[PDB]
């Protein structure tokens, strides 16, 4: 299955900061109207593995947080290091250990790296670029059940962490005692416009 | 060409007579007046704080061994301190160790009575540097150690520190042994822990705040460096100069390295945002990394300096119009008792008249000055 | 290279009296310092070290006291032969501060 | 101990001088620095530089001195330093102690020798 992201997916190219400006960026977003790919988690139904190809736009709506982290690595099955990302109520941790998990793990309800930091969707970019990982988020309300809505919403950049471990792979984490989307990014050139207050209010492709 | 602004237009024209009119001449430009970098604060500061003020230090046999790497190391808060008698370091010096940067260090953390103090030195000799912790002889390290009775030392002696006093052979640099095999001697017969010869290398003496200033304890802490072998983890703090507004100052904001006067600006900026460009991709605003506020910023005044003056054959006097700057900071011309302000710049040797006529010398705005009694 | 400025240059103490010396470093040096004794014709002889301590053969009218950038030496019961040049040196002999003197004080009895 | 130094005496201006200390009863370990000062006829001491003994190479100068002398180890028992360029300001007496790697004061002083710069 399916769906089209209308306007979602770009994010602050850079910490520049522009008022009233129409700026023009070459950078690798996410095709408006671009046909994204859906998946489903209740029922059964499990995760599958996706593949990077220069970035990942992840957008989850949730109701009780079923999501609980991302897995980025070529491999990521113990035989070469990979970035693991692990959101618990407590903190958020990234390390860049080696482990070994099966064709579905489940949550119940040397590492060279380390960090610590359906009413809700969770938006979200992150890419590498220049042996940077980058991190784009934002959480803003939806009343709409079926798909995601109409409009736009800028994402704002939260960690700028030089990993420098290479991405050609990437999984998701459920909880088990939900459906979400997954995007891919391009070199595309956007035209975004700056408000007076410097947030993106409109972009054209 | 530079004795006066006569002699500029003189030189400009390249003639020796100059008619009457408005003639540019050179650029005015204010020199940046200093600079400022104002550098953000400690990314990663792990401080020696909870290894010299630690609850309890490990035995001397058996030291406490600590490795810093990939900090900014405060080695101030070292260098302030007044508590610590025994500053016997080397390679650096004091003042200079937060800017010498190393690759890794090494903290060594025990405790020692004031009589073998001495011993902690590189190319010393003695029973406890010999049998417990000894120094390289190429030593970069820093050595501190301060006066614990009041701490360490309890009421009727203290054993919970234990040191070798025994031991046949002397320590190579930097080893630790807590193996402690039974000492041996004579003809070794001490199959156990006593015998004939025979006694416990490992020893515990009674600490009492009463007993001699020698035999009282002291923290002592060796801090071992090593040279720049490879790309260095651990360092030293940056600058944090002062800022100033309304004064063109050459900045430095993050590395912005922009020139320019600051200026606080009513602008707003996002969080996450830390500077703002133009239409033209010209820098024109910075959040401060210090301190969360943002500064306008806009370039050194300049602007073109014009010559005005009637024909040289009816006088040799001049005005100078420094184009679009206003007079305040025009000095940075000798005839100051009259300067006047204009919308086309700073006129300087001539006096404003209520008097309305015919333009002669146009200046810019609707302004003209003319030569008249 | 720390300097040292030792005071007063000259001073005239009488028979069983006390003389005090000043000295003062242009950086914290932390203890480390040693002051001299030096008759004419004879090579300078230590006399205190550490700042507060006392070497072997040295009597006790002999004290030195002071911590951070400011030392002291003070001489109890002035003797004839007490008449002498003392002096104030750091004593870092690796750590780039040097061990520069200071100026010599003269004591007249 | 004793310490002593040889190769002092008149030296004409402008020409090098080398300076020698020999020990008598122990050796240049690692736990004791070589330190020479002078000191001008009517005025006090001055510090010229030190050289760690034992293995170790690290070698203080002082301010004054960074680039007219060299001070060296040639052996466990001797030691030189080197004077270039001299003035009549440098007519003064070298003192050959040495100082414990302990940071104490320095004990067991040598005679000395005196340098003269003329012609
Ligand atoms: C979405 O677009 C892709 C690429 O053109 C196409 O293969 C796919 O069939 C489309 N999906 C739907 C549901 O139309
Ligand atoms: C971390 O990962 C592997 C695991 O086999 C280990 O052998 C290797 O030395 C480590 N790599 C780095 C770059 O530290
Ligand atoms: C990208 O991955 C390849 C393996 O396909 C690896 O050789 C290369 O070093 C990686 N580049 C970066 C910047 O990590
Ligand atoms: C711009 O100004 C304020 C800044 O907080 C913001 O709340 C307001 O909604 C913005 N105005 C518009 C028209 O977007
Ligand atoms: C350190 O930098 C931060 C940056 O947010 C600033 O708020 C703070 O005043 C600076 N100084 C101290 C002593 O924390
Ligand atoms: C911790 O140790 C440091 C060593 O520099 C000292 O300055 C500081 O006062 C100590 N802290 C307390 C709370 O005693
Ligand atoms: C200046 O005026 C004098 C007298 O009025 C005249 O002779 C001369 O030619 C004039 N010079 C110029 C350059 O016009
Ligand atoms: C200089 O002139 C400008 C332009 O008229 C004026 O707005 C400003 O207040 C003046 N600045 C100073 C420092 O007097
Ligand atoms: C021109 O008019 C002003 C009032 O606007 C008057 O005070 C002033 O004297 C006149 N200017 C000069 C330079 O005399």
């Amino acid at each position: 299955a399916y769906t089209n992201s209308f306007t979602r997916g770009v994010y602050y190219p850079d910490k520049v900061f522009r008022s009233s400006v129409l700026h023009s960026t070459q950078d690798l977003f996410l095709p408006f109207f671009s046909n994204v790919t859906w998946f489903h988690a209740i029922h059964r139904f499990d995760n599958p593995v996706l593949p990077f190809n220069d970035g990942v736009y992840f957008a989850s709506t949730e109701k009780s947080n079923i999501i609980r982290g991302w897995i980025f690595g070529t491999t990521l099955d113990s035989k070469t290091q990979s970035l693991l990302i692990v959101n618990n109520a407590t903190n958020v941790v990234i390390k860049v250990c080696e482990f070994q998990f099966c064709n579905d793990p489940f949550l119940g309800v040397n590492c060279t790296f380390e960090y610590v930091s359906f009413k809700n969707l969770r938006e979200f970019v992150f890419k590498n670029i220049d042996g940077y990982f980058k991190i784009y988020s934002k959480h803003t309300p939806i009343n709409l059940v079926r798909d995601l809505p109409q409009g736009f919403s800028a994402l704002e950049p939260l960690v700028d962490l030089p990993i420098g471990i290479n991405i050609t792979r990437f999984q998701t984490l459920l909880a088990l005692h939900a459906a979400y989307y997954v995007g891919y990014l391009q070199p595309r050139t956007f035209l975004l416009k700056y408000n007076e207050n410097g947030t993106i209010t409109d972009a054209v492709d | 060409c530079a004795l006066d602004p006569l002699s500029e237009t003189k030189c400009t024209l390249k003639s020796f007579t100059v008619e009457k009119g408005i003639y540019q001449t050179s650029n005015f430009r204010v020199q940046p007046t200093e600079s400022i970098v104002r550098f953000p604060n400690i990314t990663n500061l792990c401080p020696f704080g909870e290894v010299f003020n630690a609850t309890r230090f490990a035995s001397v046999y058996a030291w406490n061994r600590k490795r810093i790497s990939n900090c900014v190391a405060d080695y101030s808060v070292l260098y302030n301190s007044a508590s610590f008698s025994t500053f016997k370091c080397y390679g650096v010096s004091p003042t200079k160790l937060n800017d010498l940067c190393f690759t890794n260090v090494y903290a060594d953390s025990f405790v020692i009575r004031g009589d073998e103090v001495r011993q902690i030195a590189p190319g010393q000799t003695g029973k406890i540097a010999d049998y417990n912790y000894k120094l390289p002889d190429d030593f970069t390290g820093c050595v501190i150690a301060w006066n614990s009775n009041n701490l360490d030392s309890k009421v009727g002696g203290n054993y919970n520190y234990l040191y070798r006093l025994f031991r046949k052979s002397n320590l190579k640099p930097f080893e630790r042994d807590i193996s402690t095999e039974i000492y041996q001697a004579g003809s070794t017969p001490c199959n156990g822990v006593e015998g004939f010869n025979c006694y416990f290398p490992l020893q515990s003496y009674g600490f009492q705040p009463t007993n001699g200033v020698g035999y009282q304890p002291y923290r002592v802490v060796v801090l071992s460096f090593e040279l720049l072998h490879a790309p260095a983890t651990v360092c030293g703090p940056k600058k944090s100069t002062n800022l100033v507004k309304n004064k063109c100052v050459n900045f430095n904001f993050n590395g912005l390295t922009g020139t320019g006067v600051l200026t606080e600006s009513n602008k707003k900026f996002l969080p996450f945002q830390q500077f703002g460009r133009d239409i033209a991709d010209t820098t024109d605003a910075v959040r401060d990394p210090q301190t969360l506020e943002i500064l306008d910023i806009t370039p050194c005044s300049f602007g073109g300096v014009s010559v005005i003056t009637p024909g040289t054959n009816t006088s040799n006097q001049v005005a100078v119009l420094y184009q679009d700057v206003n007079c305040t900071e025009v000095p940075v011309y000798s005839t100051g008792s009259n300067v006047f302000q204009t919308r086309a710049g700073c006129l300087i040797g001539a006096e404003h008249v209520n008097n309305s006529y015919e333009c002669d010398i146009p200046i810019g705005a609707g302004i003209c000055a003319s030569y008249q009694t | 290279d720390v300097v040292m400025t030792q005071t007063p240059a000259s001073v005239s103490e009488p028979v069983g009296g006390t003389v005090t010396t000043k000295c003062q470093a242009s950086q914290n040096i932390f203890n480390n310092l040693a002051w001299y004794q030096q008759k004419p014709g004879q090579p300078p002889k230590l006399l205190i070290s550490d700042a507060s301590n006392l070497a072997s053969g040295v009597s006790s009218r002999f004290t030195g006291s002071g911590s951070g950038t400011e030392y002291t030496l003070t001489i109890g019961d002035l003797e004839c032969a007490d008449g002498a040049t003392y002096y104030c040196q750091s004593t870092s002999y690796g750590n780039d501060d040097g061990a520069a003197f200071g100026g010599g004080t003269e004591v007249v009895v | 101990e004793s310490l002593e130094e040889s190769g002092g005496g008149l030296v004409q201006p402008g020409a090098s001088l080398t300076l020698t200390c020999k020990a008598s009863g122990f050796s240049f370990s690692s736990g004791y620095y070589m330190c020479w000062v002078r000191q001008a006829p009517g005025k006090g001491l001055e510090w010229i530089a030190c050289t760690s003994g034992g293995s170790s190479q690290y070698t203080i100068y002082a301010n004054w001195a960074k680039g007219r002398s060299t001070i060296s180890k040639t052996s466990s028992t001797t030691v030189t330093l080197q004077m270039t360029s001299l003035t009549a300001a440098d007519t003064a007496t070298y003192f050959c102690a040495r100082g414990p790697s302990t940071y104490y004061g320095m004990d067991l002083w040598g005679p000395g020798t005196l340098v003269t710069v003329s012609s």
